[PDB]
């Protein structure tokens, strides 16, 4: 009845409706406060960020694009020298910034612009005030949330050293969700515990051979590598989505740190009781309903697991842009065995399978969402799942609500 | 290298998409990486369409570079014809793809498809959204239109109307109404609405209406070279320009100018006593060439505002705008840098701003009342309600729109003041 | 006595003025003090007309009372008639004249005019504007309309459209428009645009479209008694309403329902994923009976809002309003005290307000999104542009209007949220 | 040739398009800061005020209408009991208010509720903290700005008694203009001086046999009466509109208090020539143009005097709702002796006279404004003139501006 660990997963390239890693800036710049994200790219990349940010663009945010010109395209020794001029000019007019991220785009990568070395020389040139990093967010490398992965993995090698036995919760999460996590972890008697990324450059976590760390977002493969390479050890756990996710999430940290039986139940019961009851309100329109998800964020597998076990949905095809085998093991084993899994995408083919299934609710991209509505399928645009708080106990009612809303709306316009 | 936050226009290909999406039975295949499909959301979200754009990407990534890019274009080109059996297709290069060896032509020839495949040069590092479109349409017209015997009925073509165009939908409807009122009929409206076959037909219309220079000027010119078709040199925005338009259409066709003015409420509205307090108001106008020139006439000549700054972001419209600005004794402000706009507004401190999405956000920041006259624009400026700029019902919409954010006669003279 | 600051409704005689100004070649004479002529400005300034309203006052005052009050009424009528040479006339009382002995009926009849002079019964101390209008129309119709042979072709009247009616102008246009597509031509539209000789020929219509109960109810009812004409009981505000209405009309007549849905956009705008965040939004609806009832169906069943309060200021619609409110699990708020409307809103803690110019202000005081749906109304809500509330275009305009004052998707999740 | 002191004024009555006194409340209450205007009238009265106030209504304004219900017209129905329960219910929630005006209306006049005697009863019940007055603003009694007159006059008898020789400037004047006036008179050495109405209740001026008062607004007939009744003597002046008008106005006072001519010139020349320069700004558009004004406010004659002598306009017919011979004496003697003067109005006949003249510019009310524009006549709506700063030197430029605007709009709209 329950278990997808030995499921064969369709790996599938082709035409792909997805976002590049660039987009991660749109929320990362919010959490990371003394940081600045300068994409080295074309007008196209500026355009994406500008459309993606939406009204955020007018809020004088901490990102921009250094858009390439004809002159920059050819000759690579002048491309680097001109860049440093851009940066110095930028850096000298925003002294509030301590962290600069040179984000790599497709055009920067095709022009073989060594931005890892540009970051290199710029750190030395602008220390002690400003450290500058480099990471890829290009179409050729990244899908949507993988932009956060490469970003953080870039910060890792340069973090501080420590023999301390610290906990690190990895992945940027809304500041509301973050505090809940911190408080529950202090309540269970585990500390000290820092987030990565921290809200500010001065208060970043430190790594050492004794650091345990734990992922809060599933799309954090490269960052794990980075951390394990500095000698920290991961705590494997299902992702904190729903009463069950969060409990099992917190249970792994408890067991890794030696928190007692009663001590867990005591801290956990009340917050749980609450979440289970907020989720009930939605079971109504959700139970029995068939579910299908297009590939986007890598949040599909854990959320699908959640929708099936707590909101009683029946799963059909759950697609992910990339499936990291080991990170996803705890969740995979909890997925309803009937589930069909896909890694990657072929758009034309997947749309054909979609129709054939004809599912009650479809998670999918915004360029895909409206055309599907017109064809008579109810849809829940995926991109919300990153901007809305969703992790841990309080938000678990709201999480379910995200998927009950569109269905309650189609019922309601009839 | 040029540091950029805001961008008035997109890349040229997005402009190609506007032409493609405007059309039916046309497939545009774009050579580019995963992710450049973000541009799809512009159409399904802002313009809010009931189907996928007819745009498909080769979708190359890191693990498939080299000689696979070459193969990948081939495959997207095939699949698109196979699946959508379209009347014709267009192929072009993304900004990333422009740094590759791959020949758009040479490949599409080596497939030898049973329909025309139009290659499109789109200089991504020098040109923008508008040129993208203007040219994509040109190529299409140059590829598909032929000389033809004229229609027995006096007819014309509507040129420049695209997808994702500011008030294109209703303008096209209201200009049609104007011409029907003069006993003239639309032969083909292109791009918007038209198919590759509709385009083959262009040559039979007697003349053309250049509705939007920035996206049709090239094709209008070509249809003058090729099929003796003069085109309209006045865009019918504002009561005055509509009169000038119909007077021009008269000379082109020898036809009496017959108009229906029974619903034209703007003249009286602004003439009325309620509006005396509008005389003098310092207005700053910015946007693209067309909508800015047009607005500046309505402001000065029709409403009684005083124009204290004029600009546009599209360089291809620089001399027309500098010519027009001279008439009001201003330096036109040709820029694509919102900070220069921001700086110029600040300088010549207007009492009203007419601009783009950006300008209205600069206006918020400054606390100045503002209305939108031009692309680029957010989703609320693709309204469900009828809302042209052009002609007589446009002139009404224009009045209501511009007067709205102000402060009326009394309070001046308020809820704060009274608070 | 009742401390009054704000009044949703003028005196009945202003209603009379609304019915007289609506019509042509009709003179209304009010017996009243010098100074009640302030009500002219309502027409010349809000509606912004090009002519003094066909209303004139006896204009008594300090120096001319007693036996002279009666004299002044007489000349007022004499001059009025001699000058404009109207087809027919009305005579009525201001609140201040309602405390005199003077006889409008007897004075009119001793004067003995070459045309009809219809007296009007308007109790100023119990009833309000809407009654005034409805009754003045009833009175006129009762005195002019006479049964006739039916039109050879299938025709109907449009009843209830007055001067200074919230969107009456474009509603008339829009309803004619959809009745035209169904093969029904409009016989007489009244009062709006109609002379008393037009009223004389109401009898030849097959049926009546009762557009506004507030200002047509009584004359629809007389025409059912007298001319055996059924009148429609459904007001076409919104998609569902229009559809039911058209089918009502169909039943009344036997003709098939023929809709032109080609510019109907609201259903899809509402369907799209941009609209999903509208679901469950708590809305408070207030104004006059007709628009409140209508709005709440659009809000609940077409937009997906949740109606959290319903009410009106006109006792004459209390029965229809109560019927509806219960369909939403609510109890109708019937009141004309703006203070009691404000408590209801405060208590209901809504996310949006659909109301009247008063509610626009309560909403702002309270920091709440707001749109206007019903008279009374400032000048802005007599717009230049096509702005119906009825029929298919209405449904577009309504949709546009209502979602306007709200934050959009992106922000909601995320300007000082960033600042 | 100047001097209309002999010209025969047309006395005329019939259909009338004017506002009642009630509308004075709309501007009056802004200036008296701790007064309240309770109009005892019908829904019409409340409707008017709502329409007049416009957007002010939404700002908890310090006025209201106590509106007559059905039961109030009965012959047992209690006037004293009913009204009082309503004023106490008012003062309960408004403890801030120190002056209460019971404004008389048409309805309350035909039933003749003794509002004057109601003011007494209520003063008794509510002293010391709050004091109440009664005046009429009915259509039967007043026209538009006459409501300021009746109001101010109703206070005069109440005013404290003094033996000082203080100047009272009479007129509700916009605060900015009032400061200017107050300064020029301080500069001239006359003082101290005080305004009626004062900005607050407890700084009203006192009155006695040595008090001299000067009129800033031309419609203060009754207030002159009640003030002269207390032994105060007026100062004869043309009204301080325009550089010339304001100079004459100041000179009257200067002479009265005996200010050395040099001191006058020192104070005056500086902002005199300044104002005059700011008028030449509107001269080209104004000079030669013919002017017609309809009766509204009694501000016609002096503005007509200012438009002729300073802006170069030609008078045709200048009509006023009430022509107070002795007060207008100074202005009438400066009017173009060609002018047709009308006191009162018979609408239809005056419209016939208007068409026949076909003047360049027409000053009129708002119910008349737009109908005239569609006839082809350029119009300037009068109502502005009470709501804009218009008196004294500084606003002299702005004053001419008010009339050049509709003429400039016409030109620049149909070139
Ligand atoms: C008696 C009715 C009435 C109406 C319907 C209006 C509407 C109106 N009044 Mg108003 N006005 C009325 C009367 C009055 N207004 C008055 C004031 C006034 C001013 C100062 C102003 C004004 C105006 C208006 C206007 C124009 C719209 C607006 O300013 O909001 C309307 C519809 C407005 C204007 O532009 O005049 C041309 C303006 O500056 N009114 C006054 C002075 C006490 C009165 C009695
Ligand atoms: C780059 C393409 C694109 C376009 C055209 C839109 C339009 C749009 N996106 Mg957005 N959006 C784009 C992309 C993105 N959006 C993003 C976010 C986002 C959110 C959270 C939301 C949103 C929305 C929109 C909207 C609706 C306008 C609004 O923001 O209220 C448009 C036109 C809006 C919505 O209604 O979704 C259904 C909403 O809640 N966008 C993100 C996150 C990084 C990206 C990359
Ligand atoms: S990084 Fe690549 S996918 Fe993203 S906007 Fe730039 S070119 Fe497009
Ligand atoms: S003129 Fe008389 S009846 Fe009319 S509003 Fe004024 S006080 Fe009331």
């Amino acid at each position: 009845t329950f278990g997808c660990t030995d499921s064969p997963v369709r790996r599938e390239r082709g035409q792909k409706a997805v976002f590049c890693g660039l987009t991660s800036i749109v929320w990362l710049h919010r959490k990371m406060q003394d940081a600045f994200f300068l994409v080295v790219g074309s007008r196209t990349c500026a355009h994406l960020l500008q459309a993606a940010a939406g009204v955020m663009i007018f809020a004088e945010p901490r990102f921009g694009t250094a858009v390439l010109e004809e002159q920059d395209l050819a000759g690579l020794a002048d491309a680097h020298k001109e860049l440093d001029r851009e940066v110095a000019k930028l850096l000298e007019r925003r002294p509030d910034i301590r962290q600069l991220f040179l984000v790599g785009s497709c055009p920067s990568e095709v022009l073989k612009l060594d931005l890892d070395r540009a970051a290199e020389r710029l750190s030395g040139l602008h220390a002690p005030h400003v450290r500058v990093y480099s990471y890829t967010g290009s179409g050729l490398d990244t899908t949507f949330t993988q932009g956060e992965d490469t970003c953080l993995a870039a910060m890792v090698p340069t973090l501080d050293t420590t023999e301390a036995a610290e906990l690190i919760v990895v992945g940027a999460l809304p500041d509301v969700v973050e505090d809940q996590c911190l408080s529950l972890l202090t309540q269970l008697g585990v500390g000290p515990v820092r987030m990565l990324p921290a809200r500010r450059s001065d208060i970043e976590p430190a790594v050492g051979p004794n650091t345990r760390f734990i992922l809060a977002q599933p799309f954090l493969g490269e960052t794990t590598g980075a951390l394990e390479r500095r000698g920290a050890k991961r705590i494997a756990a299902p992702f904190p989505f729903g009463e069950e996710g969060t409990t099992l999430w917190l249970k792994a940290v408890a067991d890794a740190y030696g928190v007692s039986a009663e001590k867990f139940e005591a801290v956990t019961a009340a917050p749980r009781a609450r979440a289970k009851k907020a989720i009930a309100a939605h079971l109504e329109t959700l139970t029995g309903k068939s579910l299908f998800m297009f590939p986007d964020s890598q949040l599909e597998i854990p959320l699908a697991r959640f929708l099936a076990r707590e909101c009683g949905m029946k799963t059909t095809e759950i697609a992910t842009p990339f499936l990291h085998k080991a990170i996803m093991a705890p969740d995979l084993a909890l997925l309803p065995s009937n589930t069909a899994l896909t890694e990657g995408q072929d758009l034309e083919a997947q749309l054909d399978r979609h129709e054939a299934i004809n599912p009650d609710l479809t998670v999918c991209g915004l360029g895909l969402a409206n055309p599907l509505e017109a064809k008579g399928h109810a849809t829940k645009w995926a991109i919300e799942l990153v901007f809305t708080p969703v992790h841990f106990y309080e938000q678990a009612g709201d999480l379910a609500g995200l998927f009950s809303r569109p269905l309650r709306r189609r019922a309601l316009l009839n | 290298m040029k540091l950029t936050l805001w961008t008035y226009e997109g890349p040229p290909h997005v402009g190609a998409m506007r032409v493609a999406t405007a059309m039916k039975d046309l497939q545009l295949v774009l050579h580019g990486p995963q992710g450049d499909t973000y541009a799809d959301l512009l159409f399904t979200m802002i313009e809010r369409r009931n189907a996928r754009p007819p745009v498909s990407f080769s979708t190359f990534e890191a693990s498939h570079m080299g000689t696979d890019t070459a193969i990948l274009l081939k495959d997207a080109l095939a699949a698109a014809h196979a699946r959508y059996k379209p009347q014709a297709m267009a192929v072009a290069l993304t900004c990333t793809a422009e740094l590759l060896q791959d020949d758009p032509n040479g490949i599409s020839r080596a497939l030898n498809l049973p329909v025309p495949v139009v290659p499109l040069e789109l200089p991504s590092y020098s040109r923008k959204e508008n040129y993208g479109a203007d040219e994509t349409f040109r190529a299409l017209v140059r590829a598909l239109a032929v000389p033809m015997e004229r229609t027995p009925e006096v007819t014309c073509n509507l040129l420049g109307a695209t997808a994702l165009g500011f008030r294109h939908r209703d303008d096209v409807a209201e200009v049609t109404k104007l011409l029907a009122t003069m006993g003239i009929k639309v032969n083909v409206c292109a791009p918007l609405g038209a198919s590759p076959d509709d385009l083959r037909k262009l040559g039979q219309a007697h003349f053309n209406v250049l509705m939007y220079p920035e996206t049709g000027e090239s094709a209008a010119r070509h249809l003058e070279r090729a099929c003796k078709q003069p085109f309209t040199k006045i865009v019918p925005i504002g009561v005055g320009a509509t009169r000038d338009f119909l007077a021009e259409v008269s000379k082109i066709t020898g036809l009496p100018v017959v108009t229906d003015e029974s619903t034209l409420r703007q003249p009286w509205w602004s003439a009325s006593v309620d509006s005396t307090y509008l005389t003098g108001k310092r207005v700053f106008i910015f946007g693209d060439g067309t909508h800015v020139i047009a607005a500046a006439r309505i402001a000065a000549k029709e409403v009684g505002f005083e124009v204290v700054g004029m600009g546009c972001y599209n360089r291809e419209m620089a001399r027309p705008l500098r010519t027009a600005a001279a008439e009001y004794g201003l330096e036109a402000l040709i820029t694509d840098d919102y900070l220069e706009v921001e700086k110029a507004i600040e300088a010549a401190a207007p009492e009203l701003i007419l601009g783009t999405q950006m300008e209205r956000n600069i206006a918020k920041k400054l606390g100045l009342p503002c209305a939108v006259i031009s692309a680029p624009v957010h989703v609320q400026d693709f309204p469900a309600r009828y809302a042209p700029q052009m002609g007589f019902e446009g002139a009404n919409v224009l009045f209501d729109t511009w007067v709205h954010p102000l402060v009326m006669g009394l309070e001046e003279h308020l809820l704060t003041m009274f608070r």
